[PDB]
């Protein structure tokens, strides 16, 4: 049920993500800068997410209002995908979070949540 | 910088 | 023809008192104060009367159940709601009710219907026209525009033009007395 | 130095805010729905923030792109102010967070941080 | 007259190789590839060469120090940067350098200067014209528009029109060869 | 609901 949405800012550590998981959060949304990607330069964030994305779904949206994410566009983005991050494609922020919450009401299988999040259920997503 |  | 209006509260239904206490009107009272005269064969149901900032996931379950019980009895449904979480509610309901057989239209207003120059009559009139369109799905009507409920975001905190359709065409837009496709 | 930005969503608990503080975060930004306000109905969030805003600055912005916050506009907003929340007025999200980080580099006095956040330093804010 | 260009990297300076490795060009190379011929009495300084997603607070301290050392030697400064954190960097620098005696203009591009139909030449040309305006402060130039650095947000992830000035008038906008106030 |  419980989702946590965190905005990516320069210097953000993985420590709050680990605290979230320990608290029993069942999903995390990370609102990134643009097309997507997780910092690894002088940051333990990518390493942390790579570790946690096997345990719970970690979804990436963007702070920008329009055009959505594409983790294939840039190198940092591709790294996030390899780390196990679930892109939100062109979904609104509200649809992304409510969709995740809805899915979490049905399953806890990360790979299953992953395929659901990438599937256009009701018109929220271009898949 | 540093990357690991 | 046959339309149900469900109240959730929000600014649209707000009245202000002598001191800092606000209170909420029932959905029928809202529509009457808004001056909507064209809404006969309209039923009214008050589900909640809260500021939408206070909306919790339990409320979506209640709304979804009420919607499910009424989709077959009405030709269209309108839900009046606070603007703060309108797009959250309209999004979650879209996931809960995957194949609605009728238009379900979320609306509200930035200025209470009881105030001068309220946006309430425009939004209610927009919602009512769309509710009779025969276009199945979950939508949001605001400032003369109808948007897919799962593609809507609040974009302004202090304007009548509070929402936008994001990465998706506007469904319809009121021009004169006509909703014009896109 | 360390700021955490959390987006308000229905059902958000105060437990992550307490975990943040325990981790040593020196400031929190809460991105609210509209003009501002913190849920208290079936939520421990307002109670939590009322408790924590004496310890660290807790700033409120809005998820909406335009017009900024005004905690005086609505009852829930006024409650947030009484609870000790610092409004971000009409500042961008980027200015809000970098401003807070910059201030935190100089002081840790919450009341001092409070007056700085509300003061137009370089054109970021209508005060 | 006398302008310094400082490179931070970003898409603007990107070149792509035979495999999935990208590499970054120096700021002078960017400007040369962009076809800017009007920039003599321009100095070039490469500070970082990173994708802006990787920007960390330490980088702002470095940039601020470099800016502080050069504000008195130049009439204007331009910083080329990735778009992802451009508005963060431009905002933090605004707080660090409270009274800059010259225009300091942040810019970049969504399409690398080495690519076809890049936005780089427009943005560099916009930045250069503003850098000579004599208007003191920290600004962002993008898609022909100059915005207060502390009032700028990235708004689109996949368009040339990537930024907006938020709750504040655009400083200037390129029309023909002229920057027109607002 | 419940408020405290
Ligand atoms: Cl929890
Ligand atoms: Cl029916
Ligand atoms: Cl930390
Ligand atoms: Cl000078």
């Amino acid at each position: 049920m419980a989702v946590l949405v965190i905005k990516l800012i320069p210097g953000l550590s993985g420590d709050i993500f680990r605290a979230a998981v320990e608290l029993g959060y069942r999903g995390i949304v990370i609102e990134g800068y643009g097309a997507g990607g997780i910092p690894y330069r002088g940051s333990d964030l990518l390493q942390t997410i790579e570790e946690l994305s096997k345990e719970i779904p970690i979804v990436m949206t963007t702070q920008a209002m329009y055009d959505g994410v594409d983790l294939t566009r840039y190198k940092v983005g591709r790294l996030a995908l390899r780390a196990g991050v679930i892109p939100a494609g062109d979904m609104t922020k509200e649809a992304t979070v409510t969709k995740l919450m809805w899915i979490l009401g049905h399953t806890n299988n990360v790979e299953e949540i992953k395929v659901l999040m990438r599937k256009n259920l009701v018109g929220e997503l271009r898949d | 910088l540093v990357v690991n | 023809m046959k339309i149900l209006l469900i109240g959730m509260g929000g600014t649209i239904a707000s009245v202000k008192g002598e001191n800092g206490y606000e209170a909420s009107l029932s959905v029928k009272e809202v529509l009457d104060i808004a001056g909507i005269k064209d809404c006969e064969d309209c039923d009214f149901l008050d589900l909640k009367n809260v500021d939408s900032t206070l909306i919790q996931p339990e409320d979506w379950v209640d709304l979804a159940e009420t919607l499910y019980k009424n989709v077959k009895k009405y030709d269209g449904i309108i839900v009046t709601h606070g603007t703060d979480t309108l797009a959250y509610t309209s999004s979650m309901i879209s996931f809960m009710l995957r194949n609605p057989p009728i238009p379900i239209v979320f609306t509200g207003s930035m200025i209470p219907a009881t105030e001068e120059n309220s946006d309430a009559p425009l939004n209610l009139q927009t919602a009512i026209k769309f509710a009779t369109s025969g276009i199945r799905g979950v939508y949001v009507a605001f400032n003369g525009k109808v948007m897919l409920g799962v593609r809507t975001s609040k974009v302004r905190t202090m304007s009548r033009d509070a929402f936008e359709s994001i990465n998706y065409p506007i469904i319809a837009e009121l021009r004169g007395e006509d909703l014009v496709v896109n």
